[PDB]
């Protein structure tokens, strides 16, 4: 499964610019689980904003007006 | 020779909190936004932009919720850390419970 | 010969693409004249603190043209600020280095 | 088809306090969605003091008040300051 | 001079669902709250959304699609089945 | 001149159509409501005070009183899953807050 | 005004704490509530008086600091708006 | 040992009195007032309105402030609880 392809290593380089010195093995699976949902409520709302238009591709704006409306902004694709 | 355990810990830190790449492979989770979209909507397209705009996202927040997690573990005395610490953190920030 | 309003505010930016931006934002109601010169001129003026705090940044490094690891490794610094600017992240910006004091060896 | 955007603008104040710098591609991005984002802010802020006093028009000493929400702190003392100046320029030529 | 409030509504759909219940009155500025804070976040949600493609009008899909990103879960598909209701009847 | 009748009543709710429409021109919105967006909106703000009414007197009836003091909305809005996501944002005034004793403090 | 915030006396905070499901409080606890509390009210009566000051009142009004609350996420219901 | 303590958490779980006295929180809000501008006057439901989210904001506080102490094994809340939990919450 798809998921399965964040690989721990991944983890440990996201952990290691955040500052941990040792990752418990649990760490890994249970990781997977906050990004694959944090995924999950972004992506909904990017498809909301796309099914809305009538267009039937998800664009760089689309991700924006999510992840805007959610309070975790990015400037750098389109502000 | 063989250093000791912990050196290469902190030689990783200064390495990674100094360089700006993305740290999660590109096809890997390309391939994961496409599994999540799609039992939302199918037969979906992405612009090539917008993955970028996903992956520069996700890895902003992974890296935000380790560094307020680090700072669970350092409270209750160890330096490891363990689920018990990522709860505490994401129950405080309002996330999960 | 027409004037600019910019140049009446003494402003570099557009006191009057401001105001029919304005105009779109706005009820049903009109705006007046002198609002887009200190709607500018406090848009600029965060420029002149977002560009110009860079100064302890670009030149430090000896390397021209500002990149975006910096503004980060700034604006997320330098702390009347950021308060403006919490609610976003900065693409290809990376984060300040630190490692707590526990993990360092002792 | 063609698109606005300050891009122009915050060179053009980049030259004048860096003369010798200048900023890349990939940074213009980031400032011009800065700008618009406090635009966005002030401007969708200020709608609601006219809601609240029940006036129609959008006004300097209203956009002035939206300025001391907005902004903590010194910069607020600054930016307040600064604005008041570009008014009183204007004004004094129409 | 008269103040206006949803206070008759929210009274009125008390007796649909609770018919021997009442509120008082301390209770009764929640829901005189509550039931427009809700309206705010469904007209500024379908105001950017109109702008964001720009549009002008409002129409039903411009607040379908604000109901349909606010709500959090089984809320979203049944509030746009119960106003899919409204729409429908009033059309005939 | 056929007597009148009004928006609520031929759409089936008990919401002011009428009123709401006159609210959402001239509330920050651009320059265009069409009235079917009233209906739409007079459904899914009233399907709350059903949705969020019905299970409030099902409390008020279990604390055997008549009339819902304040109380008995912060015990569903802030109980029931779904609502506690759509009213985070919400302080109930003079509502109290739900009872729970962590259960690592409780002794034996 | 003298020194009013020791009018947040000792008990009153073990009640609020109490409220908040806690068992034992450390001496140390009431000198740092007090310290948040004074913090929390300079950030929102400050909001509040330039809601006021915009309409020329005089008198702080109970929707000024209603919409001084809304504005930081902080939202009240029981006061209107 | 050690109930009475915990007695008292049945107790004010059950009601929703304000916990603060009225009087000595009203001179706090005029006093904290009076460096933003001298001479206000305070209409009287809104010095209502301000305790009523005070204590609400508190009382959450202590709330996500237990989960800490659990988290080191102890009973007791400490500062060092309230400043994590502070640090973690973004205040």
């Amino acid at each position: 499964d798809n998921i399965q392809g964040i690989t721990k290593p991944a983890i440990r380089r996201l952990a290691r610019r955040g500052g941990v010195k040792r990752i418990s093995g649990l760490i890994y699976e249970e990781t997977r689980g906050v990004l694959k949902v944090f995924l999950e409520n972004v992506i909904r709302d990017a498809v909301t904003y796309t099914e809305h238009a009538k267009r039937k591709t998800v664009t760089a704006m689309d991700v924006v007006y999510a992840l805007k409306r959610q309070g975790r902004t990015l400037y750098g694709f389109g502000g | 020779h063989r250093y000791r355990p912990g050196t290469v810990a902190l030689r990783e830190i200064r390495r990674y909190q100094k360089s700006t790449e993305l740290l999660i492979r590109k096809l890997p989770f390309q391939r994961l936004v496409r599994e999540i979209a799609q039992d939302f909507k199918t037969d979906l397209r992405f612009q090539s932009s917008a993955v970028m705009a996903l992956q520069e996202a996700c890895e902003a927040y992974l890296v935000g919720l380790f560094e307020d997690t680090n700072l669970c573990a350092i409270h209750a005395k160890r330096v490891t850390i363990m689920p018990k610490d990522i709860q505490l953190a994401r129950r405080i920030r309002g996330e999960r419970a | 010969k027409a004037v600019s309003r910019s140049q009446r505010a003494g402003l570099q930016f557009p006191v009057g693409r401001i105001h029919r931006h304005l105009k779109s934002r706005t009820t049903s109601h009109g705006r007046v004249g002198a609002t887009a010169a200190v709607y500018s001129a406090a848009i600029l003026e965060y420029l002149t603190a977002e560009v110009l705090e860079l100064a302890g940044n670009a030149s430090k490094d000896l390397k021209v043209k500002r990149i975006t690891p910096r503004h980060l490794q700034l604006a997320i610094r330098g702390d009347e600020e950021l308060d403006s600017l919490i609610k976003a992240t900065i693409a290809g910006g990376g984060v300040i280095p630190h490692i707590h004091k526990s993990l360092i060896g002792k | 088809s063609r698109k606005e955007s300050y891009s122009i603008y915050v060179y053009k104040v980049l030259k004048q306090v860096h003369p010798d710098t200048g900023i890349s591609s990939k940074a213009m991005g980031i400032m011009n969605s800065f700008v618009n984002d406090i635009f966005e802010r002030i401007a969708g802020e200020a709608s609601r003091l006219a809601h609240y006093n029940k006036r129609s028009t959008i006004t300097s000493r209203e956009i002035q008040t939206a300025v001391r929400l907005l902004l903590p702190g010194e910069l607020a003392k600054h930016a307040v300051s600064e604005g008041t100046k570009a008014v009183t320029k204007y004004t004094s030529s129409k």
